[PDB]
């Protein structure tokens, strides 16, 4: 049962690269419709930046 | 003393919910203060009303 790398780089490490990225985007959901600062605008939101 | 907000610890939104707050006391206490100025017009008379 030989690679073994990758077979977790298969198969483990991209699901967790990819549910990594989703849990990293809900590190950026901050739950409002919307507010922001922009110098030159509204910009809406803090989602956008 | 509502909108003195180093805001927005709501923040919803941002620099408007006062607005909703002054807004609904208007709306109920308006035709509360609508029969107290229609009555209570009579109530109202032509002296310190001005």
């Amino acid at each position: 049962s030989l690679t073994f790398f990758d077979d977790y780089m298969n198969k483990s490490f991209l699901p967790k690269i990819q549910m990594t990225m989703d849990y990293l985007f809900t590190v950026e959901v901050e739950s409002n419709n919307p507010y922001a600062l922009e110098l030159s605008d509204e910009n809406h939101n803090i989602f956008k930046t | 003393d509502i909108n003195l907000n180093k805001a927005t610890e709501f923040i919803l939104v941002d620099n408007n919910y006062n607005s909703t707050n002054e807004f609904w006391d208007g709306l109920m206490d308006r035709l509360s203060p609508y029969l107290s100025y229609f009555i209570d017009e009579k109530l109202k008379t032509e002296e310190d009303m001005i």
